[PDB]
């Protein structure tokens, strides 16, 4: 049941060699030597990266060298290319003739400066106040990679309820954007002095604050 | 009986494919050198000598043969029944080509051979020499039904550039063992005649006991039938002592059943070299056999 | 090329069955095994099942074991999966992958199975095209559409963001244009999030200069094809 | 008219080497019917004769 554990995300500059490392158990990795590694990018079908670990698969470059120790496996890579960005999943054959994959490892190319997310917040528009439904839309934009932890808060209190987060999507500038949704009522929206959407990107951090503005 | 897998090669070099067939226990042996069996066996004809087929289209059944003489030389045949293997004879016949012979492979017995009418005969190169063989010629014959009732299958699978192996495939239905059957009363009559002739110097002392053990080519009665080397056992015979009263043992008329074994490989004439293989016969395996002779050895390890 | 194709997937209901079929061409399917695998959105892979070529053996993941049943069709050169008691946890994309060729290399010698069979317990040299499957109990409903007023992305400079909130709709997808596709640049419709009530909610958002508010007309047209609904909604300064 | 590479034995049994020559289509036939993608071939007389 326990997938072959590896970090869900990794990063590295082009050219600089790296090494992916995933974990296993006695059942599958300690049980046999048929540890493989696959890769799959957004908008691409999966393809292998290693089988028969100390020898490399069909038509792949001579830079990707696999290794294994006990119940753990790893794959060292030189000459970090750009097209190789995407998730990586190691797999091992269990003792019961069944297989199991890993958690995943997203490769992100460094060198693209991680711009701070341009966070903004749409409050419930005038069309929604009298509809007995309030909705706050926290737009995130111009941030790279697609890894942002969203959080919603009241003017003084935290608001984890009603939150519905949308995953990042690659903007036209190769950065990412997203939209989170907090569902409230007009009573809760107006009685609260303000609301806030705090977003934790890679290490720098950002936040927006909206308030009820009574206009014409 | 075991069903057994192994690898084989196509006409090409690198192309190798697994394949399965059937084998007995006589053809292979377990490697006890390891910790245990672990499903580890090896052919003995392999690990003693080389291996080849035996031209499966050439089946190994007999034919009436006749030996002919050159110019200036002839054959002389004595026409006396009781005339033993040597000595003087009067009833002569000059011949150019021998009477029809069926020179069949047989151990401990004769098969489909010429008969000795009139009387039963017993000879030996030196009867006083216990180690010498005691050749026998009976007066009449017996219907011998040695048979496997299970049909054989064949897989004619190519291996080399036109070289095909005829593997003994799986057999249909419930697979019983082979067996063989013989008549009782005529057998006991022939035994009565034999023991009547056994009194060379004695009045009543005759015993039969099975062989102490040795080579299976000599430890039982082997022959060839429809290509397969049959070994039809000889155990219903030695349990017989017509010593004191012959008619006492003329009574137990019993349909003599026995287990007859079979075999695929052979090293003819005890020449230990490259052995051969025998193919399937596909269809149930009957074997008729007359009987006209017998062979024994005396007991030197006794009184 | 051993080009494979999926079929049968789509939006479906829970509880019934689902015949997910997998065909292919460019090779001989007589003696080739096949893996079924799946992966959900925002989540990696999970082995669904595997089947051999000659109907001899077949293996199921203990999670999906019993709930589903694999099967093959040699003459059609097809693989099939029959579901039972369909559930929303089956919401995922499903891939139909092949085996690592037939032979095994030892001393540069290629050994094969019985009857000249292709066999391995190894990687998957080919992967299918993929098929989406959306098990969901809700009923196809059209969208409630509303505007999202100008939110100043920055205090200085006068740069706002406008939006069109398409909430309480199901199933995906939904198109959101501005004046029937006239204003095409700047918009970025984000993936729909499955609401707690089984519905969906997105916001088609676009950043513009704040000076464009009012002076530049905006009539946001939302359209949901499953329900065949189409609505218009203008975005303007929030009066409250 | 085609030309093909293939393994052959070196005078050292442990060593083999790929050598290439020229051949026509009459003496061979296509196999492994991925019908047209650089299909391999086999001699007409080897699959039945020596
Ligand atoms: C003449 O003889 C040679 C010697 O065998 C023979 O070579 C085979 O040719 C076939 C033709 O397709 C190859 O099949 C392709 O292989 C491509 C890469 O193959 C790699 O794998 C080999 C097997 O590895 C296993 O076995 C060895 C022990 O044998 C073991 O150590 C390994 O760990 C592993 O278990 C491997 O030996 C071979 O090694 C060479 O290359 C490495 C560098 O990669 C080098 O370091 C070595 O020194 C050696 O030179 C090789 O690495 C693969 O790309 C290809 O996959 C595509 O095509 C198939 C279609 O066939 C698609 O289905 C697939 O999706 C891909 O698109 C395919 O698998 C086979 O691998 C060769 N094997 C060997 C040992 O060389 C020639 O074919 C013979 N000549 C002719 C005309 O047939
Ligand atoms: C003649 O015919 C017989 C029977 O048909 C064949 O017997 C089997 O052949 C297969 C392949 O030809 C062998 O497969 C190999 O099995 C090995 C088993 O050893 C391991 O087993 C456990 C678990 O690991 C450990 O206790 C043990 O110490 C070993 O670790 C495996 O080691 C092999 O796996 C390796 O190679 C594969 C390539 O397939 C790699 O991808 C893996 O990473 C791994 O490194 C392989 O699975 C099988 O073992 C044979 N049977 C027996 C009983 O040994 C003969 O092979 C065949 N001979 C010829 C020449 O054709
Ligand atoms: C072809 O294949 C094998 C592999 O070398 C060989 O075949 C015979 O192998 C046996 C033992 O491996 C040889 O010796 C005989 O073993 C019989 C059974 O094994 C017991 O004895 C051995 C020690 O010899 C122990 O290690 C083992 O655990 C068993 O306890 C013995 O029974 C034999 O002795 C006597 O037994 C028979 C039956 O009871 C008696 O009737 C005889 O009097 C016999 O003396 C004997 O020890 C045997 O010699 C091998 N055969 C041949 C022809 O050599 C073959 O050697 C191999 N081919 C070649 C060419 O090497
Ligand atoms: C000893 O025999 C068993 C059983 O095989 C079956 O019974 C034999 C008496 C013969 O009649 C065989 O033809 C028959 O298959 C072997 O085990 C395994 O048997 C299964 C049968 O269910 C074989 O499956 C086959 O698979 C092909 C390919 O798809 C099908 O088309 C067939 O219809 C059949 O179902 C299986 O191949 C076989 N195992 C192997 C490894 O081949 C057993 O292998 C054999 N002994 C040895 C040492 O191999
Ligand atoms: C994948 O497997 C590797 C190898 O096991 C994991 O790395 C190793 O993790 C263990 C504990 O999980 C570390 O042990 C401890 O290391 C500290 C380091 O200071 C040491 O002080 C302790 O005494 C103890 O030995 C081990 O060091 C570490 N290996 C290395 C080279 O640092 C890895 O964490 C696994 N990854 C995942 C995602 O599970
Ligand atoms: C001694 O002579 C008798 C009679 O001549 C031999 O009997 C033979 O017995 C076998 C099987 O019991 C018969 O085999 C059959 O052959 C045909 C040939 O087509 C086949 O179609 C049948 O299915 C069956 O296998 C054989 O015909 C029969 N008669 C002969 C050979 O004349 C007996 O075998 C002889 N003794 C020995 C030791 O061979
Ligand atoms: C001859 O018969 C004897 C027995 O009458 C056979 O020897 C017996 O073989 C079994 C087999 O396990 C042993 O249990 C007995 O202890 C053996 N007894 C004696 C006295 O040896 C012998 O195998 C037979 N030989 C032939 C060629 O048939
Ligand atoms: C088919 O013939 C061509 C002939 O050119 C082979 O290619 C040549 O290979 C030699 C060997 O080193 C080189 O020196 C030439 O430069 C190559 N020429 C070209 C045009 O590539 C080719 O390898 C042959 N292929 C097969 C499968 O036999
Ligand atoms: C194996 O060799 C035999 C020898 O005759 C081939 O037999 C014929 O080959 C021609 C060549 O195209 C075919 O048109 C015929 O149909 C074959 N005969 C039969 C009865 O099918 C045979 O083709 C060879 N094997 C293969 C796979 O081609
Ligand atoms: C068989 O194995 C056991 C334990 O693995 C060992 O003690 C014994 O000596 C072995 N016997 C042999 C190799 O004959
Ligand atoms: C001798 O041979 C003749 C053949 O002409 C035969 O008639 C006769 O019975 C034979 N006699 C003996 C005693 O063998
Ligand atoms: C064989 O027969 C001859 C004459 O027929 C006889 O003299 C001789 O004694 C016989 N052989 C034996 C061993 O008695
Ligand atoms: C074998 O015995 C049978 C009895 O049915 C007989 O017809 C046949 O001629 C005998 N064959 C010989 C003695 O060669
Ligand atoms: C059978 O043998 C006895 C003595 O061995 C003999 O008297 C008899 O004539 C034989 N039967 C025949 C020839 O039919
Ligand atoms: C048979 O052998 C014995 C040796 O024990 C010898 O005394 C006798 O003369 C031999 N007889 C013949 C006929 O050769
Ligand atoms: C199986 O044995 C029977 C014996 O009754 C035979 O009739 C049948 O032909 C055999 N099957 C074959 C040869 O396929
Ligand atoms: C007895 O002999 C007959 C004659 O062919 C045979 O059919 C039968 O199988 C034999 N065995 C018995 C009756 O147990
Ligand atoms: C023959 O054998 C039986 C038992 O096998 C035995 O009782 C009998 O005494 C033997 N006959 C002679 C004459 O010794
Ligand atoms: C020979 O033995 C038989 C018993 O088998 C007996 O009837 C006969 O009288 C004996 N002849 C003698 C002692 O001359
Ligand atoms: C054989 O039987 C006869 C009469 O039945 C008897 O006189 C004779 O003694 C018996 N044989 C022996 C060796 O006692
Ligand atoms: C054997 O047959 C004879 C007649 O041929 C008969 O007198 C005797 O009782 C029979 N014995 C048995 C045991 O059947
Ligand atoms: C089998 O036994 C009887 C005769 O004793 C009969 O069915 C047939 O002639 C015999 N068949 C043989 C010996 O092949
Ligand atoms: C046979 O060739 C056609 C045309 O290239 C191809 O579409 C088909 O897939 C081939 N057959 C197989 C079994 O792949």
């Amino acid at each position: 049941q326990s997938a072959l554990t590896q970090p869900a995300s990794v990063s590295g500059s082009p050219g600089q060699t790296i090494t992916i490392s995933c974990n296993g158990t006695s059942s599958d990795v300690g049980g046999f030597d048929s540890v493989s590694w696959y890769q799959q990018s957004p908008g691409k079908a999966p393809k292998v990266m290693v089988f028969d670990v100390s020898h490399r698969p069909s038509g792949i470059s001579n830079r990707f060298s696999g290794s294994k120790s006990g119940n753990t496996a790893s794959l060292t890579i030189s000459g970090l290319h750009i097209e190789d960005e995407g998730d990586y999943f190691c797999s091992s054959l269990t003792d019961r003739s069944h297989r199991i994959f890993g958690g995943g490892t997203k490769v992100t190319v460094l060198g693209q400066p991680k711009a701070a997310p341009s966070v903004t917040l749409f409050p419930p528009s005038s069309e929604e106040l009298q509809a007995n439904k309030a909705t706050l839309v926290c737009l995130i934009s111009d941030f790279y990679p697609g890894a942002v932890t969203v959080a919603w808060k009241a003017d003084s209190s935290p608001v984890k309820a009603g939150v519905e987060t949308t995953t990042p999507s690659k903007q036209s500038n190769n950065k990412y954007a997203a939209s989170s949704y907090l569902s409230l009522t007009p009573e809760q929206w107006k009685s609260h002095k303000s609301y806030s959407c705090q977003v934790t990107h890679e290490g720098s951090t950002v936040e927006k604050t909206v308030a009820p503005t009574e206009c014409s | 009986i075991k069903n057994c897998s192994f690898n084989m090669t196509t006409e090409l070099r690198d192309k190798n494919r697994k394949v399965y067939s059937l084998f007995y226990k006589l053809d292979v042996v377990q490697i006890n050198n390891g910790n245990n069996s672990s499903n580890l066996y090896r052919l003995i004809n392999c690990n003693t000598s080389a291996l080849t087929q035996a031209c499966p289209k050439v089946t190994f059944e007999p034919i009436p043969i006749r030996y002919c003489a050159p110019a200036g030389y002839a054959i002389l045949k004595c026409n006396d029944k009781e005339f033993n293997g040597t000595g003087l004879c009067k009833n002569v016949s000059t011949v150019q080509c021998t009477h029809g012979i069926r020179p069949v492979v047989s151990t401990q017995l004769l098969l489909n051979g010429s008969l000795a009418e009139g009387k039963v005969m017993i000879r030996s190169e030196n009867i006083t020499n216990n180690v010498k063989n005691i050749i026998v010629q009976l007066n009449e014959t017996v219907t011998i039904n040695c048979t496997r009732p299970n049909n054989n299958t064949r897989k004619s699978v190519r291996i080399g550039p036109g070289q095909t192996f005829y593997a003994t495939g799986d057999i249909i239905g419930d697979i019983r063992q082979a067996h063989c059957n013989v008549s009782g009363s005529q057998w006991n009559r022939a035994l009565h005649q034999v023991v009547g002739q056994l009194r060379e110097y004695w009045n009543t002392t005759i015993i039969f006991k099975n062989s102490s053990g040795g080579d299976l080519e000599i430890t039982t009665h082997s022959f060839n039938c429809g290509g397969e080397f049959f070994y039809c056992n000889t155990s219903g015979l030695f349990n017989s002592n017509w010593t004191h009263n012959d008619t006492a043992s003329m009574k137990p008329n019993d349909t003599i059943t026995l287990p007859c074994r079979i075999k695929q490989i052979i090293n003819m004439w005890q020449r230990v070299g490259q052995a051969i293989y025998a193919p399937p016969i596909q269809g149930v395996i009957r074997c008729e056999s007359n009987i006209t002779g017998l062979i024994l050895t005396r007991d030197g390890g006794g009184n | 090329q051993e080009q494979l194709v999926e079929s049968g997937g789509g939006v479906v209901q829970p509880g019934g069955s689902l015949r997910l079929s997998c065909l292919a061409s460019g090779f001989t399917f007589h003696k080739y095994g096949m893996h079924w695998v799946r992966q959900a959105p925002g989540k990696g892979l999970e082995w669904v099942a595997l089947i051999s070529d000659d109907g001899m053996r077949k293996y199921h993941s203990d999670s999906m074991w019993g709930r589903v049943t694999i099967s093959r069709d040699n003459s059609k050169n097809t693989l099939y999966l029959q579901f039972s008691s369909l559930k929303v946890e089956d919401t995922a994309m499903f891939f139909c992958a092949r085996e690592a060729g037939g032979p095994i290399w030892h001393d540069d010698v290629k050994y094969y199975d019985f009857n000249d069979g292709y066999y391995n317990y190894h990687y998957m040299d080919v992967w299918g095209k993929g098929t989406t499957v959306t098990v969901s109990s809700a009923s196809t409903k059209g969208p409630s559409v509303f505007p999202l007023a100008p939110s100043s992305k920055s205090t200085s400079g006068g740069t706002a963001a406008l939006g069109c909130l398409v909430k309480d709709y199901f199933p995906e997808p939904v198109t959101v244009s501005w004046n029937s596709g006239a204003l095409t640049s700047g918009v970025h419709t984000f993936p729909a999030v499955l609401q707690s009530s089984g519905l969906y909610s997105l916001s088609s958002v676009v950043t513009v200069p704040s000076s464009s508010l009012g002076t530049q007309t905006y009539i946001c047209n939302v359209n949901h094809k499953p329900s065949n609904t189409k609505v218009d909604k203008r975005v303007e300064p929030k009066s409250c």
